[PDB]
C-alpha cells in the first residue's frame, strides 16, 4: 500500500489591504492506496522408465523450458497484461495519453501514413518539465525511419552511406521486439494493397 | 457540515491528432 | 486475493431510487456515505440527514424522524437557515462517478437519509447506500 | 469523531429486492457481499452471480451477462453441477441479522447478482451491497 | 493417445514481399 | 494562406525569422517567450521536397536556447488549440490566437 498526493488546493488569493481578515482556501487530497501481487505454477509428468532409460537428459531442458517461459511471459503481460489476476499492462488500459497521426493522399485516395514528420514531433511534444524520457520501439518500426526518401530520391537521414546507424542510445531510444511493430512482419507499410493498418501502435515514450 | 469527496469511477479512452504543418505553399 | 470483506464495513442501502431505510449504526462507532448516480441530473439536489430513537414498544424498532443539527467546524462561512444538516450533490456528476459524506457528530441510534422537499424528482436518479468501521461488540 | 470512511472502501447497491445492478470492481482488488432481509421469509433462497465484460462499443458499459465459475478449495466436497458461483441464504435469518460473503476468484470487470430461479418471489424481501477496498484505480 | 509429431517438405518459399516507405510529401 | 481558393490563416517559418529579425536595433538585445508546443511545431516544418527547414537529417532539432535567445514557458496561450491539436491544411489555426512574444 502507498499513498498518492492528488493535487494541491489555493490559499494564498490576493485582497485588499485596508481589511483585517483573510479568506479560508480549500484543501488538497491524499488519495491513499494499495496493490497486490500475483502467482505463476504449474506441473508436467514425465515416465520413471521412459526417462531413465532415455538418450539424454530430459529433465533439465525443462527446468530451463520453465525459467525461459515464466521470463518471457512476465514481461508480455507486464506489457498488454488484462487486469485479472495479471499485472495490469500500460498497453491495453488506455491511461496513457495516446496520440494518432492523421492519413495522407494517393490517387485521390486516403490511406493512413506514419511520416517523419510524425516522429520528430512526437518525441519533441512532451513536457520538458518532466525529465528527460527514453522512447521504445520496434526493430522494423526504425528500419522504416531510416529508409525514408524525399520528392527527389535523396535519403532524408544519412545522405549516402547505405546505412544510418545512429547510435541509439545517444538520443534516447531502446530497441524491442515485443512491440507490435505495425509492419506487419517488415512489409505493412506500403501505398496500395498494403495500407498500414490504420489503429496499430507504433511506438511509446516515457520517464 | 458535510466535505463532498468524489472520484470518477472509470476514465474516458482518449484520442489525440497529432497533427503537423503542412508543406510548404507558396504565397501568390 | 481478496478478504471477505463483508464481516467487517458491512454497507447497507439508505434511499433506493424512491424509498428511505433507517440503518442501525449502535454498534459500529463509524460511519459516512456513499452516492451514485444512475442516470443523468437535471438541476441540483439536495437530501435531509435524520435520526430516531428507540421505540418504547420495542427497543429495537424505528420511531419517529427527527433531524439532525449540522455541527459547524472551524472555518465555516455559511450555515443553513435553521442550523440543520443538508447534503447537496452538485450539478454536473456523471453517473460513473461515486460521492462521499458523512456528518462529523454521530446521535441517536440509526440514521436515514431523505430528500429535501421540491428536490423529488432527481432524487430518484441517486442511489445512496452507509458503510460501517467499529464493531464494538 | 468519525473518520470519513466513504472513501477508503466506498459502497454499491446489488441487489435493491426489485432489478440488478452491475458495480465497477475494476479500480479496486478486494470487495464482498453484506446481506440483509427487510422482513420474514419462506423457504431457502439461493442467488446466482454474474461477471461482466467491456462492451465491445464503449469499455465504460457493460456487455452481456457471463456466469462466474465456481472454484472449490481444500476441504470443498460438495461442489455443485459443473460449478456456478450460486451463494444460499439459508432459512431462520430474522432482520436486523447479516450475513456476507464473497467469492474467491475475481474476474471479468464488474459483478451483478440476481435470483436463482425458484427464489425470485422470496428475494424481493432481501438487499444485497458489495464494499470494495482500497486498490489503486 | 496419438501425438501427431509433423512437417513440411517444401524448405521456404515465403517471398515476404518486402516494402519501403514511398515518395510521401506532406498532408496539404 | 491559400490552400485550394480557401484562405486558411497560418504560420510559416519565414513569417517567424522575419518577426525576429525586426527589432528595432537602438533598443538592444531582445529575448523571445513562447510555449513549448510552438517550438515543436517550427521544429517540425517541411519543405515542397520533403526535407526538414531546420537539422536536415538528425531526427531531432535542438540548439541551445540561449544562444538562439529564446525562453520557453509551459503555460502561455499555446496557440495549438490543445496538446498539438492545430496546424493542417482545413480545420486547423483558429485567426486571432497569440503565438509568441518577444522584448527587453
Amino acid at each position: 500500500t502507498y499513498m498518492k498526493i492528488a493535487d494541491y488546493g489555493q490559499l494564498g488569493e490576493y485582497t485588499c489591504d485596508a481589511k483585517c481578515d483573510a479568506e479560508f482556501g480549500e484543501p488538497g487530497n491524499i488519495r491513499h492506496l494499495e496493490g497486490k501481487t500475483y502467482d505463476y505454477r504449474g506441473v508436467f509428468c514425465f515416465n520413471r522408465k521412459n526417462l531413465q532409460e532415455a538418450n539424454y537428459d530430459f529433465l533439465s531442458f525443462m527446468i530451463g523450458a520453465a525459467q525461459r517461459s515464466h521470463r518471457i511471459n512476465r514481461n508480455q503481460a507486464l506489457m498488454i497484461g488484462k487486469g485479472v489476476n495479471e499485472p495490469k499492462g500500460w498497453l491495453t488500459e488506455n491511461c496513457f495519453p495516446v496520440f494518432q497521426t492523421l492519413p495522407v493522399d494517393v490517387n485521390g485516395t486516403s490511406t493512413p501514413a506514419f511520416l517523419a514528420q510524425d516522429w520528430r514531433r512526437f518525441v519533441t511534444s512532451f513536457p520538458a518539465e518532466y525529465g528527460e524520457a527514453r522512447s521504445v520501439m520496434h526493430q522494423n518500426v526504425f528500419g522504416y525511419l531510416a529508409a525514408m526518401v524525399d520528392a527527389n530520391g535523396r535519403f532524408l537521414f544519412g545522405d549516402g552511406d547505405l546505412t544510418f546507424t545512429p547510435d541509439l542510445v545517444r538520443e534516447r531510444i531502446r530497441i524491442s521486439n515485443c512491440l507490435p511493430d505495425p509492419t506487419e512482419g517488415n512489409t505493412k507499410g506500403g501505398t496500395g494493397q498494403d495500407a498500414f493498418a490504420a489503429g496499430s501502435f507504433v511506438a511509446a515514450q516515457a520517464a | 457540515m458535510v466535505k463532498l469527496n468524489c472520484r470518477p469511477l472509470c476514465q474516458a479512452p482518449t484520442a489525440s491528432r497529432l497533427v503537423s504543418p503542412p508543406c510548404f505553399i507558396c504565397r501568390g | 486475493m481478496n478478504f471477505n470483506v463483508g464481516v467487517d464495513f458491512p454497507s447497507f442501502i439508505a434511499w433506493d431510487g424512491e424509498e428511505s431505510f433507517p440503518v442501525k449504526v449502535d454498534g459500529f462507532n463509524q460511519f459516512g456515505f456513499t452516492f451514485k448516480t444512475i442516470a443523468a441530473l437535471t438541476a441540483a439536489t439536495t437530501f435531509n440527514i435524520f435520526y430516531h430513537e428507540p421505540s418504547d414498544a420495542d427497543p429495537c424498532v424505528p420511531g419517529p424522524a427527527i433531524r439532525v443539527p449540522e455541527v459547524p467546524f472551524c472555518d465555516t462561512v455559511l450555515l443553513s437557515e435553521d442550523g440543520l444538516a443538508a447534503v447537496t450533490l452538485p450539478e454536473t456528476v456523471t453517473p460513473d462517478s461515486f460521492c462521499a459524506g458523512t456528518v462529523p457528530c454521530m446521535n441517536g441510534q440509526w440514521i436515514s437519509i431523505a430528500p429535501a422537499t421540491g428536490s423529488e424528482t432527481n432524487a430518484a436518479n441517486v442511489q445512496i447506500t452507509v458503510t460501517m468501521k467499529g464493531a464494538t461488540r
